[PDB]
Parts: structure tokens; sequence; C-alpha cells
């Protein structure tokens, strides 16, 4: 699975571009996380929303990554 | 990763205030937001305060609005709490942690990443 570490550091990059929308894979290859602002949280300001209840996190299969 | 070592806590009067303090190694301190949590025997961790790496802004649990105030100097790689008006079932440690979510909201200990040893606050009445 991707790491604690992985999932806030994608959320860290990505902090403007937060939305309701699917975010891309975080990864281009191998397991990453997409994110997105949970539908019903829309209208929160974005230093409101909290890790569990608004963001929401599902795990993207890519290509394996080469060796 | 960073280290955290809390210190501060010791016996205070009901109605007193008392500051704690929370120091890291390292020199990442201003890339985490930084929770306090307390804990009672037989009961897990509780949020309490957070203050996050990206803007300084804060959050606070219902039993600490208002009496707590949670603080950070980057320099001195220190996250504060000041208590205020303690009661004695503030009796508690009380813990400092790291979060890499620099924005927004968190008050479950399960979602920090990185965990101090803590220290006790008696409050006698």
């Amino acid at each position: 699975e991707p790491s604690d570490k992985h999932i806030k550091e994608y959320l860290n990059k990505i902090q403007n571009s937060l939305s309701t929308e699917w975010s891309p894979c975080s990864v281009t290859c191998g397991n990453g996380i997409q994110v997105r602002i949970k539908p019903g949280s829309a209208n929160k300001p974005k230093d409101e929303l909290d890790y569990a209840n608004d963001i929401e996190k599902k795990i993207c299969k890519m290509e394996k990554c080469s060796s | 990763q960073v280290q955290l070592q809390e210190s501060g806590g010791g016996l205070v009067q009901a109605g007193g205030s008392l500051r704690l303090s929370c120091a890291a190694s390292g020199r990442t301190f201003s890339s985490y937001s930084m929770g306090w949590f307390r804990q009672v025997p037989g009961k897990e961790r509780e949020f309490v305060a957070r203050i996050t790496s990206s803007g300084g802004n804060t959050d606070y649990a219902d039993s600490a609005k208002g009496r707590f105030t949670i603080s950070r100097d980057n320099a001195k790689n220190t996250v504060y709490l000041q208590m205020s008006t303690l009661k004695p079932e503030d009796t508690a440690v009380y813990y400092c942690a790291a979060d890499l979510w620099q924005y927004g909201r968190n008050s479950r200990a399960a979602d920090y990443d990185y965990w101090g040893q803590g220290t006790q606050v008696t409050v006698s009445s």
C-alpha cells in the first residue's frame, strides 16, 4: 500500500489543486493514491478540511515500475 | 523523521495555568503540522490542539477551545501548549505529535506520524 508519508506528501504537493474531482494517480508506475474533497464538504474553506472526514483517498494501480 | 521531547509538566492548583513545550531534533520541524494530545489510564490519547506547518493555523478540541493556546517557534524547533483555567479533569499525560500533512485539520492519534514521550500534568483541587 501507499504509505501515510506518500499520501501526505502528495496532498502537500497538490493542495492548491485539491477539488471534489479525483486527482490523477500520484504515481506513474506501481501503486499510488488518488485524493479528492468529499463532495458534501465542497463548501468548507480548504484549511478547515479534516484529513479523515473531508479528504477521500483510494489506491490507484499503474503498470509495474522498472528495476 | 524527527524526534520529539515534551517538558513542562507538573503539579498545578485548580484554576491555574501551565505552559508545556515540545522540542524537535533535526532541521525539518517547520514542515510538520504539530498536535497536542492527552491520555488518561484505560483510554487512548485524545486530541487537544493542532497547528499547521503551512500558515500556522490552529484548531482546538472542545475541551480546549478558549482555554488553551497552541503556538510554535520554528527557529527554536519548538511547539507550545499554553493552558489556563486548569481543572482536575485535565490531569493526564500530554503528548506532542508531528504530522506530515501541512494543511487543514487532524484530530485522530492514528493519523499523526511521530510521537513524543509525554509529560505528566497533575491538577489538584
